[PDB]
């Protein structure tokens, strides 16, 4: 309801459906409730999610679906990627990492 | 200020600045410590009651190793509140051994230092209120930065390490329209385009460049300008203006792209135009080394202006914003400064004691200036003028030139300075000197002044000032007789020997091509262009520099008036004469604009050759 809307931010809504793995219905409210701020904060944690994923990949054809992913995106706020680069160092997926 | 450069107010918020520091540093009573160099700086701002008064700091100091030895005496005694150092770091990235060596020994509880830095923009007024706590912290400047800049290598001691931005900004000392930026010089009194070390040159451009670029950024930020046709003259500037474009393309925040789109844009314009002239000092050496004959570039090659605006053997100072008469004298002739000193003089006796004073203290200077242009080697500083009039017409001659360098090297006696100088110019007015002339005058130039003068004539030998017969850095290679049939530097002017600065019509050509249409032309694009443009002017160019590339016009919109004509390599103070004459003669012939002199710290002739030494 509109009450309890007031209650939690737009991120409070936008982390409970981040949350079960619905990468494309976030990023359309974005666009509708005309935001920017809140853009790049799913991004971050789609690219994060994919990278700790499917361990069985190629560098090349990852680092090539992550960066066209990327194009779409037009916008400079909280798309911080160095945290991403971290968590994929964190295992052993390095060359991926300095690429990124 | 406001899309409207008020200059002088660019000086307040300096001053508030550094107040608002100090008097937050502690309310106590306390000793302030200034570094040599920026000391004359700041003294040019805050007055000494001005300073007493509005903070409660009572004592100013020095850096020196003098106070190494009054560490017992000086730094032991006062010391109510604490000591708080002052230093530049611009340039040379390197603290002085100072304070390292005063820190260990004396034994200091408390350090606080302050360091100098250009005006953050991107900071954009801290960036609203930090977006109600970054929306939940989404956003944190935590160990998201390298450790540290620069004072990274003070890791020694206490932990006590608190440190105070200060800004700074451009301001205007010498006169109301022609602002001054000191990065010319480093602590070491070494320069900063020549430097007397010919192992390091390509760093030290790129440092004095990539410095140039940032206060040029510092100002276009704070003004809010749009920059709308670029000139670039040169090889240096060329990477200097890919620089700025790529660092302004890079940095600018949002809201104003929005207005970028709104004012200019597609299909329209406001009629709103700034231009970028950029010119180096190495593409014509040929005016920096003329005497100058102006009063304020006689009594400054006399007796050379430090830091500060200002002269040492004098007390009152030239300030412009406190004093009228000089306002009206500086940049006129000498010889026409008698009679009208005279009239002022007349005119107030039938006629408030602060002009009296001032009237006085101007005619005892203008006497003692009078007074000791004779009876100092008498007729030298004529005779410099006659042989250089000569010399620059042309009037060389068989093996006869040797007769006249040393005509007045004994006869009359004579600096070594002023024989380099004219030895300089004469083997760069004529493009060319053979090779049966060096044997002879690097031989006697060895023999009466020691054996270091090959050093400095080799060295000297490779910047284009000192060449032979038989990455360019874009030299000049054409015969200068040449040159005065294209251009009629010689015949209106003043400030030299008669002579017509070659800079004056390198920026003439640009806006109006008259004297060009004299000599040298059949057609023109235009005879009166409010734009800056450059077309069919490139084989006189193509020759005068070897390559068809010097020349840059760069346009950055898509589609009364500011021009910021800066100068990388020093202002020669006589072209600032003759840029209000450009000035005043444009707007009568109807083209009307502005013209800001954006300079990196005065250059003249002997302060050069200590230079290159």
């Amino acid at each position: 309801t509109v009450e309890e809307y007031r209650c939690i931010s737009l991120k409070g809504v936008i982390d409970r459906l981040l949350k079960y793995h619905r990468y494309y219905e976030c990023i359309q409210i974005c666009k509708l409730a005309n935001e920017r701020f809140l853009l790049g904060y799913v991004f971050t944690e789609w690219a994060k999610d994919k990278i700790k994923g499917s361990p069985d990949m190629e560098d090349d054809e990852l680092l090539d679906k992550i960066k066209s992913r990327l194009s779409v995106i037009d916008m400079t706020d909280t798309l911080q990627m160095v945290a991403v680069a971290k968590v994929a160092y964190l295992e052993g997926r390095f060359q991926l990492s300095r690429n990124l | 200020m406001n899309r409207f450069w008020n200059t002088k107010k660019f000086s307040l918020t300096n001053a508030d600045g550094l107040c608002a520091t100090l008097n937050e540093i502690s309310q106590n009573d306390e000793v302030l410590v200034v570094q040599p160099s920026v000391l004359p700086v700041l003294n040019s701002l805050l007055t000494f009651q001005d300073l007493t008064q509005s903070t409660p700091v009572r004592k100013i100091t020095l850096l020196d190793d003098q106070l190494s030895d009054d560490l017992p005496s000086a730094l032991g005694s006062v010391p109510q509140m604490d000591l708080i150092f002052l230093i530049d770091v611009r340039t040379s990235l390197r603290l002085p051994p100072q304070l390292l060596d005063a820190a260990q020994k004396h034994n200091l509880s408390s350090l606080h230092i302050i360091y100098c830095r250009w005006k953050p923009s991107f900071q954009n007024t801290l960036e609203d209120t930090e977006q109600w706590q970054k929306d939940g912290f989404d956003l944190n400047s935590k160990k998201t930065h390298f450790p540290n800049v620069i004072e990274s290598q003070l890791k020694e001691l206490s932990n006590e390490y608190t440190l105070y931005p200060w800004d700074l900004l451009p301001f205007p000392q010498i006169d109301e329209n022609v602002l001054l930026t000191h990065s010319l010089y480093n602590m070491e009194n070494v320069n900063m385009y020549y430097p007397n070390l010919r192992s390091l040159q390509s760093a030290t451009e790129s440092i004095l460049v990539d410095d140039m670029v940032n206060s040029l950024q510092s100002l276009i930020f704070e003004t809010n300008s749009i920059i709308t046709n670029v000139v670039s003259i040169g090889n240096l500037s060329k990477r200097c203006s890919h620089l700025l474009k790529k660092r302004i393309d890079e940095h600018q925040t949002e809201n104003d792209l929005f207005i970028k789109g709104t004012l200019y844009g597609e299909r329209t314009n406001c009629g709103l135009e700034m231009d970028l002239i950029i010119l180096e000092r190495n593409t014509d050496p040929i005016t920096p080394l003329l005497t100058q004959l102006t009063y304020a570039g006689i009594l400054d090659d006399l007796y050379e202006f430090n830091s500060g605006i200002k002269i040492k053997e004098k007390d009152m100072n030239f300030n412009y914003k406190e004093d009228k008469i000089w306002n009206d004298l500086k940049f006129l002739n000498f010889g026409s400064i008698g009679p009208q000193l005279n009239k002022l003089a007349k005119e107030l006796q039938t006629q408030l004691q602060q002009r009296q004073a001032f009237l006085k203290n101007h005619t005892t200077l203008s006497s003692d200036v009078l007074k000791v242009v004779e009876t100092e080697e008498y007729g030298s500083f004529n005779k410099i003028l006659e042989l250089e009039l000569e010399i620059l017409m042309g009037n060389t001659l068989n093996n006869d030139i040797e007769d006249i360098i040393l005509e007045l090297q004994y006869q009359y006696e004579v600096d070594q300075k002023k024989i380099l100088r004219l030895i300089c110019l004469l083997s760069l007015c004529k493009n060319s000197l053979r090779e049966k002339d060096y044997e002879y005058l690097r031989t006697f130039m060895i023999d009466s002044w020691g054996i270091e003068k090959c050093f400095q004539l080799e060295s000297l030998a490779e910047l284009g000032f000192f060449t032979s017969k038989t990455s360019k850095s874009t030299r000049l290679q054409k015969e200068y007789r040449y040159i005065s049939q294209w251009f009629n530097t010689v015949p209106a002017t003043f400030a030299y020997s008669g002579v017509v600065p070659l800079t004056m019509r390198l920026v003439q050509m640009l806006y109006d091509r008259s004297i060009l249409f004299h000599n040298y032309s059949s057609q023109q694009p235009f005879i009166l262009s409010r734009e800056p443009r450059v077309s069919q002017t490139e084989d006189l160019i193509e020759q005068l520099y070897g390559d068809s590339h010097a020349i840059e016009e760069s346009i950055w919109v898509p589609g009364e008036d500011i021009a910021l004509v800066v100068f990388l390599g020093g202002v020669t103070m006589g072209e600032i004469a003759i840029m209000k004459h450009l000035q005043k003669i444009l707007g009568k012939k109807g083209i009307n604009k502005r013209f800001i002199i954006i300079a990196d710290g005065l250059i003249n002739g002997t302060r050069i050759m200590n230079s290159i030494s």
